[PDB]
């Protein structure tokens, strides 16, 4: 049964992952959905921007730029943001989509 | 002792300011930024340090070594003027002590913007945004320093400054001007070493003093070589000058008034155990800036002593002036001597 | 950025003329003072002869009184020479510069030759 | 009335510094002052800032040349906006009726601009 | 200066005073003995006990703002430093409860004296024993809050850097801390063999 972890923290394992590069990003996505899980840090020493994946975080970083220059647009216009959907995917209830 | 009293109005500040210093770039740090490829390394890799997004706002293609400049300058003049708003009294009265050479700065910088015909609205974005005041533009009128004194300058807490200013002849040019330059800040310094000895508590007083001490011998040694530049400027000009705080008043400062070639100088420091071998060997501008970092790092080692604020934001300066240095090997796409930055921390 | 490097001295016999040159790189005479320093097996070093912005030339020539001066700013290097050489002149011969780098009275320029061994 | 006491200089200044050029203004004409102002009611957006200020309407009588330059360079070295009022009545309602038609005809541009914007 | 000229004033006067009784042959009429012996001993005892938990309440509020002024300072950029900082806060309240201590302890000792034997031997020694040993706490607790509260504000100072720091520099608190306890043991010590007023 799963333990009462409230008297002790609860018991943990170790756990390390065999990904296959083609599905990476596919079951990264799987990863976050279920929450059940936090990374270490294998690559620490290495310096931040000769991390492999850096070239894709700038291309959505510069994005998000834009993204919060058009919120400001939105503000300075006084045009209010739409109420966007908050449950889209289920919001993390450990649900695959 | 007087930390018992220091902590009533500027407990805070104090907590804030040594906030600021746990963030300076350690030598470890740098060498981490020396090692990016590009100006859009450089700022993913600055991302890791105390200064955060700062740049985020800026665009890729919009990067250049004159911009970096800019915002690492401006987020330094925003925390200063958040600590100065925080402060009143002798505390407040000391920091606005702080932004009157940089006005000083200004208003030369001004002046000679109408000597030679350039628009206000351009030099009023090279002004240092310290020194601004509300009636800095208005120098753009005349050219006279007497119009310019009573119909401006008169107003400004700078007006005690101008003693020794209005012997100019009638006509103005640049030459004058760097001239007037150092005069005022010979009375700036002096009345503000002055002002630090009634005001302000030991051990700050002595700190300070020591601080404002090395800046007069700093601008000294400089003004005794750099004089020389003209076919000759009198002695009892050069007299008006040196200011007297320094280490070597009136000993060394006097020798220095009265030199007229570069052996004499050497000779007059040859005495000065502090100095006595800035001038015989390596570079100079390095040896100021390393004295001053290990000064401003001594200074830190002092605990509830108003000096702290004059130590973090001459260390901060120097970090902008490293960072630049840096950004200029990176975008010229030199390295040869991009290690020449100055660390102590 | 300014290198400095002289180059000739070396032994030489008595009574005869020798020649010193020092370049300079990164830089034009425009704003430039520029020294000849001595520095015997004595350990104190001194100023021989000099080269000012304006022309005029300084010496030492209550003893050095044979040593010369050239200007050199259309080639932008120097070439700087003595006569009748004595034994007491045999010391390491460094070339000065400095430069008046700008109107601002900032720390202004200074730099210093690697010295050149004379004997005699 | 207002231009009771060409021989003036008028314009626009905000309200935090026209004490300020009143106050030069007395040493540059050594006390032969005329200064007048009024207030203007609403706030003014500086769009160049994003941000609004009260402003203040001025004028000032002289008829030196040089006088009348350097008072220009004075007031436009504050932020200022000088313009040339002509000083018959009929004169300014002569200027008045074509301002009246470029700033009602100017307000159509706007429109489309900031309906395609909003849109 | 205006108070230091009245400090120097004061002690001329005193000066004169005590010279004019002493030449004209009355010098026994500044009688100190006089003094003690027939001022009422609950005021001795009373100041005393006041006083204990007053200056002692101050020694604690000295301390508290010296060190809590830094802690929200430093604390602004690492405010993990304000729950594991806060020990040198306590020692600062702590020395407020030592003069609480002492205040129940003496309060035990105040009774209504009966007429003939209010100044008698027992009575004024207790009179005297609760003063001293009352300001003996109050002043001692004062200094020791004090030297607490500037270690405090600088450990907090240190914490903000690394912990490693705060580890080793709590060390220099407990020599602080201490002094309130051995002051609170020689408060208990002078009051040992006193006995109420009877």
């Amino acid at each position: 049964e799963k333990e009462e972890a409230i008297f002790r923290s609860a018991e943990m394992a170790l756990v390390q992952f065999y990904i296959p590069q083609e599905i990476s990003r596919d079951s990264a996505y799987t990863l976050g959905q279920l929450g059940l899980v936090q990374f270490r840090d294998l690559n620490s020493k290495v310096r931040a921007f000769q991390r492999t994946f850096v070239n894709e975080i700038r291309r959505l970083d510069n994005v998000e730029r834009q993204y919060r220059y058009f919120y400001s647009l939105l503000k300075k216009h006084d045009i209010k943001l739409y109420e966007g959907d908050t449950d889209k995917y289920l919001d993390g209830s450990g649900e695959l989509y | 002792m007087e930390g018992v009293y220091f902590n009533i109005d500027n407990g805070f500040i104090e907590g804030v300011v040594r906030g600021y210093r746990n963030g300076l770039l350690s030598n470890n740090q740098y060498i981490n930024l020396t090692q990016c490829d590009t100006l859009e390394d450089l700022k993913l890799q600055l991302s890791s340090t105390d200064y955060g997004n700062f740049l985020s706002s800026v665009s890729s293609e919009s990067l250049t070594t004159s911009l970096i400049q800019e915002y690492a300058s401006s987020k330094l003049y925003h925390e200063f003027n958040y600590i100065r708003d925080q402060s009143s009294g002798s505390t407040r009265k000391f920091m606005d002590y702080i932004t009157y050479g940089y006005m000083i700065d200004n208003v030369a910088l001004m002046i000679t913007g109408t000597i030679h015909d350039r628009d206000k609205g351009e030099i009023l974005q090279r002004c240092h945004p310290l020194g601004w005041f509300d009636t800095l533009p208005t120098l753009s009128v005349a050219t006279d320093l007497e119009s310019l004194y009573e119909t401006v300058l008169v107003d400004t807490p700078l007006a005690p400054y101008f003693k020794n200013c209005f012997d100019t002849a009638e006509e103005l040019d640049d030459m004058n001007i760097e001239i007037i330059r150092n005069k005022l800040y010979k009375a700036y310094l002096e009345d503000f070493y002055n002002f630090v000895t009634e005001e302000i508590p030991e051990p700050a007083k002595e700190c300070m003093q020591t601080l404002l001490g090395f800046e007069a011998d700093r601008r000294s040694i400089n003004i005794a070589l750099n004089s020389l530049q003209s076919s000759d400027i009198d002695p009892d000009l050069k007299s008006d000058l040196l200011p007297n705080i320094g280490k070597l008043y009136p000993l060394a400062t006097f020798h220095l008034a009265q030199a007229q070639d570069f052996e004499g100088v050497r000779a007059a420091l040859a005495n000065v155990y502090e100095y006595r071998g800035f001038l015989e060997t390596g570079n100079l501008e390095d040896h100021f800036y390393q004295l001053e970092m290990e000064l401003c790092r001594d200074a830190f080692t002092q605990q509830f002593a108003i000096s702290t604020v004059w130590a973090w934001m001459k260390s901060k300066e120097q970090e902008v002036r490293n960072i630049t240095w840096i950004a200029e090997c990176i975008a010229q796409n030199q390295r040869e001597r991009i290690n020449n930055y100055i660390s102590v921390y | 950025q300014v290198q400095l490097q002289e180059s000739g001295g070396g032994l030489v016999q008595a009574g005869g003329s020798l020649r010193l040159s020092c370049a300079v790189s990164g830089s034009i005479f425009s704003g430039n003072a520029m020294d000849w320093y001595r520095q015997a097996p004595g350990k104190q070093r001194e100023l021989v002869a000099s080269l000012t912005s304006t022309g005029s030339t300084n010496y030492a020539d209550s003893v050095k009184g044979r040593f010369t001066i050239t200007r050199d700013n259309a080639k932008n290097t120097v070439y700087l020479q003595m006569n009748s050489l004595k034994p007491e002149d045999t010391a390491v011969y460094y070339c000065h510069a400095l430069i008046y780098r700008s109107r601002l009275d900032l720390a202004p320029g200074n730099y210093w030759g690697q010295g050149t061994q004379v004997t005699v | 009335e207002f231009f009771l006491k060409v021989n003036y200089v008028t314009g626009v200044i905000a309200r935090d510094k026209v004490a300020t050029l009143e106050q030069i203004l007395w040493r540059v004409l050594r006390g032969n002052l005329f200064f007048k102002t009024v207030e203007i009611e609403q706030p003014v957006y500086d769009v160049k800032t994003r941000e609004y200020k009260h402003k203040n309407a001025f004028i000032v009588f002289s008829h030196g040349d040089l006088i009348i330059k350097r008072i220009r360079k004075i007031a436009e070295s504050l932020d200022a906006n000088l313009y040339d009022v002509d000083s018959s009545n009929e004169g300014r309602s002569q200027q008045l009726a074509k301002v009246n038609k470029n700033l009602s005809d100017l307000y159509t541009v706007l429109k489309t601009t900031s309906t395609t914007l909003e849109s | 200066s205006f108070s230091h000229f009245l400090y120097y004033l004061v002690l001329i006067v005193v000066i004169v005073y005590g010279l004019y009784k002493l030449f004209t042959g009355h010098g026994s009429d500044i009688n100190f003995g006089k003094f003690l012996l027939r001022t009422s001993p609950y005021m001795w005892a009373n100041l005393g006990i006041a006083l204990c938990v007053g200056l002692s309440v101050v020694g604690a509020a000295w301390g508290i703002f010296i060190t809590g002024s830094s802690m929200i300072g430093a604390g602004v950029r690492a405010p993990r430093i304000t729950t594991k900082n806060l020990i040198s806060i306590i020692f600062c309240e702590v020395v407020a409860i030592y003069g609480l201590i002492i205040a129940i302890v003496f309060s035990s000792k105040l009774t209504v004296a009966t007429a003939e034997n209010m100044y008698s031997k027992s009575n004024l020694y207790t009179g005297y024993s609760l003063f001293w040993a009352g300001i003996t706490v109050g002043a001692s607790n004062l200094i020791c809050g004090i030297a607490v509260g500037i270690t405090g504000a600088t450990a907090a100072i240190s914490d903000a850097a690394d912990s490693a720091l705060f580890v080793k520099i709590l060390v220099i608190e407990i020599f602080g801390s201490i002094l309130g306890l051995l002051g609170l043991i020689v408060g208990l010590l002078m009051a040992g063999k006193a006995s109420e007023f009877q």
